[PDB]
RNA sequence: AAGUGUAGUAUCUGUUCUUAUCAGUUUAAUAUCUGAU
RNA sequence: AUGAUGUCAUACUUAUCCUGUCCCUUUU
């Protein structure tokens, strides 16, 4: 359930890539118009600059947001990313989806939908 | 079975529904296993029929499409009036097959 | 056998043999576990129960010679609470 | 509240270079390779070389106070964990002729010693490749050391 | 960095009954240390043998380089040990005593 | 395969009285288990 | 990854219990050290000696080589870097086939070629299974018949010793797993009371099976370990089970969370009700409630309507649950109450009430994945609940699954779309409210192009789709589907059609519009014009649009047939097979519409490519042309039989599946219907070429073979079609051989008998086996098929079914039992009891026997000769051998009683004959004797 | 209560449910006893044969039906 | 000079008990098997 | 002069059987 949505974003993909799915409906229909991706999953003890300079490599990231807490510090694993261009999205949701990084791998997703603080989950 | 001498029927108690048979079993009786002569229709057991286990074939186990009948020689040798003869076991038959 | 006598755990309480019946476990199983304790005392739930299948799921959780011991402490301790008017042994008025 | 820092956290690096209980810092860069030179150290302590280098074969070279973290330990009070090591690489060299070549070589660079190293009354500072050639008298520390090698 | 096939015990079979240890310590040697060498007392066990080194580096880098080896007259295959799978024999008894030191020791 | 069964030993026995022995494919049409190539083989080996 | 962990698993009360305890008190203190501050740890001589088995012995030869390898931790890093006859053993015993390098290991015992040595005697008479695992069918076949009789000589202890790690092979194949759970299901057959100390050993290598993707091999993974709990007792594998609960690894939870729902479902519910009921009210940790949880969900799932008596019951197991502390206790409980739900039909509302209030409670505070878990309890609640309760509980659900509409969680969305189809379809439902409500956000936030490429997430949103369109109307998901009829996406086409053909078949397409029709046409023709994937869905489409537009679709049908033909001009097997599906789908609404022109076209074109040497293609041609036919009358068919049946008559040698299934089809519909184009030495070179059309790998292709011989034979005649039957020389004794013998039986059903009988007869005096069991087998099928017509034949087919009970052969007389019953089974009232008789007089001897099939044969017919015979006879036949001495011969006897009793009960009141009365007991029934 | 005998199914086996089906080992005083508990269901059954049954004696047809079943339980004798 | 697999049956080829007794299991009874002289 | 034994071949019967799937494993 919380580590399958990586498992499930992977499958997708791999189905598009099996199924001859175009580079029309590769995914990416409705993630259009808003390059806003959001990252889940990720340990309470990551840094923003640090995921920066980490999602930076597939482009430079526009504005990022990670969920800072009221008084806990900053530590919820949720973040929103709207990066430079929407093909820096794609480019990060097809290669950087699921990767393995500080031990407990995350998730990324490409929602395009807004500003929302509390819509990710543990 | 006469093709399937390791199955087990359910013998369960029989209840108010109509059961299907698959379509590669068109025809082929529930019990008798012949082709000709036909008599009276299959019943379903309640449980053997609830959701997933709805639609399923009697002796395929498939999906299934036209309605099964008992043979006419399992219905005058009494044979009709039995359990429920769904085929709960899946053994010494398309086990391997899946693997050629 | 002792439990071959019927019995009726209706007519008794459950308090008084659930500390007891805790202590023969702690001594025969050694260790503390809380599934053997729940089932012993879901074993006696019912209101006409039976001591076959009680000493069976006590031969499977203990070894056998302190199933027949946990049976022999279990069965008559019941019976005596089942025939006195107030419902229980001699032991719960010792103390 | 929060802290936001949007800084470079240790955590990335951490991942990026972990030793088997440690953190592995002064990586090597990528246009390094194992070198063929006929040259091997002879650590003589007290002008006496019992036993023999040839680092040609390993890559990896950890001489430190560090039982469980190096590859082994070494019999030097003088010296601290990770403070200077030496890697042959690749460098793109001027022959005599000069027929550039990516030639096997030492690359001298400091490992932030905590006090520092001398060779030959001399020490060796990082980003620098000094002039790193054969009949060299070194030392495998911080502080100082009075065993050398060739 | 590598697979979980690999692990510190091998198995040494096709060797002779009066195979020379010495050498063969001093072959598993150059790998790593030899936490311990069981040889086949056995008739099925005559000619072969087992053999666990004290990591999984220097065994799998033993087993790439000394996969088929040459010998006086034959050439023992060497493979990675199998699972376990027969431990009734033996009990965890003895560890009540092993986790009191530890506990004791650090003081956690 | 070829695992030279005693029946087909008294076929090919029987074959290259009959038939002859330079008739390998007029025995092979009446095993339908080896080739001529073995019929031969095996009438030269044992059934000679 | 996570399957894993299966690789990490080791062979083999208070104990266990102590050694968990070492397990945890071993794994708290690791990170404790950690946070005060492998497998490649310290080993020791203990750890050593109980690492490998025996055969072995720790041996430093010098007193140096131990202080040279000490060193040796130094010895990598200083000195490292420095200066510096043709024996084999295969194994082979007389053949043994070829054992992979993996498997060497397992089979190393027998690599030595020593014989002649007990134990080793048996442990090497086990390496049968190097045989059953590797090698050929047969080997494999005798591998097993070995297994299954020297059960009990082999032991289970070795046997099972020796199955367990060929399971656990890391290499192990699908063939081989599936090998070896067949031996183990066969060894579980025969040994019962032995498998309860291996209970546990084969259990931990059996979970993994249930826990896999194959639904096959799921299955026999959950038939396997069914038949391991009915074997043993439950409370031995609930004891086997029980430490299992508080396991650290979670796959190990799951495994024995499906291993308590196999065993429940095996001993029953209440069998395993009380130790459910304790692992409920455990309060050791949140994980055993999780176990329990997930227990009782699994055993819902795979119990199904097992669950409603003990529902209640299992809401006392649940009810303490929902006030779980710990979120994941909470949602496994939410889950559990879910299953219990929706497996359930409408019933025991009661039973969930006390459930009812806390978890719309918890909607109150509901926030994140509980929000969704509580959504998703109250959706399968919502139906068991009655109307006055109903009205609210889905007036306060709509709003807050609403506001979920937008949940970029995928769980949440199928909790979402479970939630919709579950209210949608309750009565309390407003139709205009949902419409303007639940319709556009499910056409936008539900329908995405991205749902549709998941497999859970297809069936969901097709449910969905269909429970909308069925509760607030037709016409609205058709005028939001429509749109996305040119999508793109041959994935999101294929679920647009699909929603399409079950919302027209459900609700009917009368409610499409004019406009919504010209939609649905284009969009239909856009989707056929992109087909590449090959599936029904565009097929089965066109089909139900056709059969729903009527009449309606005569203006639609020029264009379609316009892109029939260019499909058919297109590419063969990419455009042409999808248009004569079409083509063959349509003919009904062509022929219907008074498509005459249209239809003579047709047949044109499918005369002109009926010529393709496609199979594919060729096929869907001679489907559309049977269709044709079926719709287009003989003689009003353009295309005539005349050319027709000459042209499919070499067509028969097609070699393909579906060319052969379809070519069968036409020519058994033109011989059926027509029966007159058909010239007589046309007819006799139709049988002849058909003969050999039953050498076919298939079984429909044999019974319209029969069917087509049938028809034949009551066209031309008997004497011919049953002059080409009876030279049937049987090469092979499968492969529909008696199928001759079949249609044999169809010429004599659809001709006359009186013709078909001594010709057979005549057939039977050959001296071949095959041809004698052959005309056995023709006989009985004969008598079983005419059934009231042999009345007059008894007379006539007594004395050769007599001749051949002689039992020179066992497949004679099986022959002869089943001809004996089909013949009691058809001479039932006929009056034929003379005939009965006489055959009894030679099918009696047939009691004693071993032969499966002819035991089964025998016994089928000691039922029909009850039936007919009646049961007096049979009593009277088998009265001798109740209270016989012997054990094979009582046995016998007690079989053909009991059989005989199944049946008749209440005749064996008369044929219980007058046994005296003994001393201590009155058996002479008395009151039989009143004379009145 | 050291017995060691538990009685349900060992590897779901023939395992005659039905109610006087038959066996091996069945004893003459089980056969007698099954055969008359089915003449006696029987005479409860035939409405005509009750007729005649009880048109012998005087009694009436509940006279004969509790008869009847009362001699359900030991009709032979106690074993 | 072509058949695939799933269960079961028979006829073919090669080998073995002149062991005198006792007790038991088992057998309809033999037989076989298990211990002693 | 019937038989028991069982590697290894052979004929036969069950109108035996070839698109069967992960539509349900989504446990950390």
């Amino acid at each position: 359930n919380p580590l399958t949505k990586v498992k499930l974003i992977n499958e997708l993909n791999e189905r598009e890539v099996q199924l001859g799915v175009a580079d029309k409906v590769s995914w990416h229909s409705e993630y259009k118009d808003s390059a806003w991706i959001f990252l889940g999953g990720l340990p309470y003890e990551l840094t923003e600059g640090d995921i920066i300079c980490v999602f930076s490599q597939y482009g430079e990231i526009v504005n990022i947001n990670l969920v800072r807490d009221k008084k806990t510090g900053k530590s919820k694993g949720f973040c929103f990313l709207c990066y430079e261009d929407q093909r820096s999205t794609i480019l990060a949701v097809d290669n950087f989806n699921g990767i393995k990084i500080k031990g407990r791998t995350i998730r990324v997703d490409h929602v395009s939908n807004y500003r929302a603080p509390k819509d990710s989950e543990e | 079975a006469k093709h399937h001498p390791d199955l087990i029927f359910c013998r369960k108690q029989a209840g108010v529904a109509i059961g299907r048979l698959c379509e590669k079993c068109d025809g082929k009786c529930v019990i008798c296993d012949s082709y000709v002569r036909p008599c009276t229709l299959v019943r379903i057991c309640d449980e053997c029929n609830y959701g997933s286990y709805q639609g399923r074939c009697v002796i395929c186990g498939g999906p299934g499409v036209s309605d099964a009948y008992y043979c006419k020689e399992c219905t005058i040798q009494e044979k009709d009036r039995d359990g429920c003869p769904k085929i709960v076991n899946l053994g010494s038959s398309k086990t391997d097959l899946f693997y050629e | 056998e002792c439990l071959e006598k019927k019995v009726d755990m209706s007519k008794v309480n459950l308090e008084v043999i659930k500390p007891w019946i805790t202590k023969r476990v702690t001594e025969i199983l050694g260790f503390e576990d809380d599934v053997v304790i729940e089932f012993i005392f879901n074993q006696l739930e019912v209101k006409n129960p039976d001591s076959k299948m009680m000493q069976i799921n006590l031969t499977g959780f203990l070894n056998g010679k302190n199933a027949r011991e946990f049976m022999g402490e279990l069965w008559p301790l019941l019976l005596s609470a089942q025939e006195n008017i107030a419902g229980i042994p001699s032991a719960f008025l010792e103390l | 509240k929060e802290k936001p820092s949007f800084e470079l956290s240790g955590a990335l690096l951490e991942d990026t270079n972990t030793f088997r209980g440690v953190v592995i810092k002064y990586s090597e860069p990528p246009e390094a390779r194992i070198p063929k030179k006929r040259w091997r150290l002879y650590p003589f302590k007290n002008d006496e070389v019992l036993p023999v280098m040839y680092i040609h074969r390993q890559s990896a070279y950890l001489l430190g106070r560090h039982r469980r973290i190096a590859d082994i330990p070494i019999d030097h009070p003088s010296c601290s964990k990770q403070h200077a090591v030496f890697q042959y690489r690749l460098v793109e060299y001027t022959r005599a002729d000069g027929t550039v070549g990516r030639r096997v070589k030492p690359y001298i660079i400091d490992l932030g010693s905590g006090n520092g190293t001398f060779l030959n009354n001399k020490r060796i500072e990082p980003q620098r490749y000094y002039e790193l050639k054969e009949k060299d008298v070194l030392k495998f520390g911080f502080s100082s050391r009075e065993y050398v090698l060739l | 960095r590598l697979p979980p096939e690999v692990n510190r015990i091998l198995y040494i079979r096709n060797l002779p009954y009066k195979i020379t240890a010495e050498e063969m310590y001093d072959i598993f040697g150059k790998y790593g240390p030899i936490r311990q060498i069981r040889v086949g007392n056995t008739p099925e066990t005559r000619g072969t043998a087992y053999v666990v080194y004290e990591d999984i580096f220097d065994a799998k880098n033993a087993c790439d380089h000394l996969s088929g080896f040459n010998v006086c007259n034959r050439y023992l295959v060497v493979l990675y040990y199998n699972a376990n799978r027969a431990f009734q024999k033996m009990d965890t008894k003895k560890k009540e005593e092993q986790l009191k030191l530890l506990k004791e020791k650090y003081g956690i | 395969g070829g695992v030279w069964r005693n029946t087909e030993d008294e076929i090919l026995k029987a074959a290259v009285m009959k038939y002859g022995k330079n008739q390998w494919s007029r025995i092979a049409s009446l095993l339908h288990r080896k080739s001529a190539k073995q019929c031969k083989a095996r009438w030269y080996e044992w059934l000679d | 990854e996570y399957k894993k962990h299966r690789r990490t698993m080791i062979i083999s009360a208070e104990t266990p219990r102590t050694d968990r305890g070492g397990d945890s008190i071993g794994e708290t203190p690791t990170p404790g050290a950690s946070k005060r501050k492998e497998r490649n740890r310290p080993l020791s001589d203990e750890e050593l000696d109980a690492m490998f088995p025996e055969g072995y012995k720790v041996l430093p030869p010098p007193a140096g080589y131990v202080p040279i390898r000490t060193p040796a931790r130094k010895l990598t890093a200083t000195p490292t870097p420095l200066g510096g006859m043709k024996s084999v053993n295969d194994q082979p015993s007389g053949n043994l086939p070829f054992l992979k390098p993996d498997d060497i290991q397992y089979f190393d015992k027998l690599l030595v070629d020593v014989d002649e040595s007990e134990e080793q005697k048996e442990r090497k008479i086990m390496k049968l299974l190097l045989k059953i695992k590797n090698g050929t069918p047969p080997m494999r076949k005798a591998a097993l018949r070995q297994i299954t009789d020297k059960a009990r000589e082999f032991g289970a202890g070795p046997l099972f010793n020796q199955i367990l790690p060929l399971l656990m092979s890391p290499t192990l194949e699908d063939q081989e797993r599936h090998l070896l759970v067949k031996v183990i299901d066969r060894i579980l057959y025969k040994l019962d009371d032995l498998v309860r100390p291996y209970v546990h050993k084969i259990l931990v290598v059996i979970e993994p099976l249930l826990i896999d993707e194959d639904y096959y091999a799921r299955v026999e993974g959950r038939e396997i370990i069914s038949n391991l709990a009915k074997a043993a007792g439950l409370a031995t594998m609930i004891s086997t089970m029980r430490p299992d609960i508080d396991n650290m690894d979670e796959y190990v939870r799951n495994t024995t969370a499906r291993a308590f729902a196999v065993v429940a479902s095996a001993l029953g519910i209440p069998s395993l009700l009380p130790f459910l009921k304790a692992v409920c009210k455990s309060k050791k940790s949140w994980q055993a409630r999780h176990t329990g949880i997930k227990i009782v969900q699994q055993i819902a799932i795979l119990m199904g309507c097992a669950i409603l008596p003990h529902l209640r019951s299992l809401v006392e197991i649940i009810e303490h649950g929902l006030v779980d502390e710990q979120q994941k206790v909470r949602t496994i409980s939410a889950l559990a109450i879910a299953a219990l739900a929706e497996a359930a039909t409408p019933y025991g509302i009661e039973s969930f009430d006390s459930v009812l209030k806390p978890l719309w409670k918890g909607i109150r505070q509901h926030r994140g994945k509980g929000l969704a878990a509580f959504l998703k309890a109250i959706g399968y609640l919502i139906p068991l609940m009655d109307a006055e309760y109903a009205n609210y509980y889905t007036r306060e659900v709509m709003l807050i699954l609403i506001r979920e509409f937008q949940s970029p969680d995928e769980e949440m969305k199928k909790i979402v779309l479970k939630v919709v189809k579950q209210c949608c379809g309750t009565d309390g439902v407003e139709a205009n409210y949902i419409k303007t409500e639940i319709l556009p956000p499910f056409f936008k936030h539900f329908w995405q192009h991205r749902m549709a490429l998941d497999r859970r997430n297809y069936r969901q949103l097709v449910d969905t789709t269909v429970e909308l369109a069925n509760k607030v109307g037709a016409a609205e998901i058709i005028s939001r589907i429509v749109d996305d009829l040119k999508d793109e996406a041959e994935q999101y086409r294929k679920m647009v059609m699909e929603t399409i053909e079950k919302i027209m078949g459900n609700l009917g397409a009368a409610d499409i519009d004019h406009k919504l029709e010209e939609q649905l046409i284009d969009g239909i023709l856009y989707a056929f014009q992109e087909q590449t994937t090959e599936d029904s869905v565009m097929l089965n489409g066109f089909g139900t649009v056709v059969n729903a537009l009527g009449k309606r679709v005569k203006p639609y049908l020029p264009q379609i047939c316009g892109t029939v033909l260019w499909r058919l001009n297109n590419k063969s097997a990419k455009v042409r097979q999808q248009a004569a599906d079409l083509i063959s789908r349509t003919a009904v609404v062509m022929k219907t519409c008074q498509e005459e022109k249209l239809m003579g076209h047709l047949g044109v074109v499918l005369y002109e490519y009926l010529g393709e040497e496609y199979p594919e293609v060729l096929g869907s041609i001679l489907g559309a042309l049977k269709a044709i036919v079926n719709v287009i009358g003989m003689h009003k068919m353009t295309p005539p039989i005349k050319d027709l049946l000459p042209r499919l008559t070499p067509i028969l040698k097609n070699r393909h599946e579906k060319v052969q299934e379809n070519c069968i089809d036409l020519v058994g519909r033109i011989a059926d219907r027509g029966a007159e184009y058909v010239s007589a030495r046309e007819w006799m070179r139709i049988c002849f070429e058909l003969l050999e059309l039953l050498k076919a790998h298939k079984k429909a292709i044999r019974r319209a073979t029969v069917n087509t011989f049938g028809y034949i034979a009551k066209a031309i005649g008997p004497h011919d079609v049953l002059a080409t039957l009876l030279n049937n020389l049987k090469v092979q004794e499968r492969q529909n051989r008696v199928c001759t013998t079949v249609a044999i039986a169809i010429v004599a059903e659809t001709c006359s008998p009186f013709t078909v009988l001594p010709a057979l007869m005549n057939e039977y005096r050959v001296p071949e086996l095959n041809v004698q069991n052959g005309v056995l087998k023709s006989l009985s099928f004969l008598f079983e098929y005419i059934g009231e017509m042999g009345k007059d034949y008894i007379y006539a087919v007594t004395p050769l079914l007599e001749d051949a009970l002689m039992d020179r052969d066992l497949v004679h007389r099986q022959t002869a039992s089943a001809v004996v019953q089909h013949m009691s089974l058809g001479v039932y009232g006929f009056g034929c009891e003379d005939s009965l008789n006489h055959l009894l007089n030679y099918v009696w001897p047939n009691v004693f026997e071993t032969s499966p099939h002819v035991i089964q044969a025998v016994m089928g017919a000691l039922e029909g000769l009850r039936v007919a015979i009646g049961p007096c006879r049979m009593l009277q036949y088998c009265l001798q051998g109740l209270f016989h001495p012997a054990r094979k011969v009582r046995d016998v006897y007690w079989k053909i009683y009991n059989s005989i009793y199944i049946g008749s009960q209440d005749a064996l009141i008369a044929h219980y004959p007058r046994i005296y009365n003994d001393d201590k007991n009155t058996y002479i029934r008395y009151e039989l004797d009143y004379i009145l | 209560m050291t017995d060691r005998y538990t009685i349900h199914s060992q590897l779901e086996h023939l395992q005659s449910k039905y109610i006087g089906t038959g066996h091996a080992d069945t004893t003459k005083w089980e056969w007698l006893v099954n055969q008359h508990r089915d003449s006696y269901c029987s005479y409860m059954g035939h409405f005509d044969l009750l007729n005649y049954f009880a048109i012998a004696e005087n009694e009436s047809k509940a006279r004969v039906r509790f008869n009847l079943m009362e001699k359900m339980l030991q009709p032979c004798g106690p074993p």
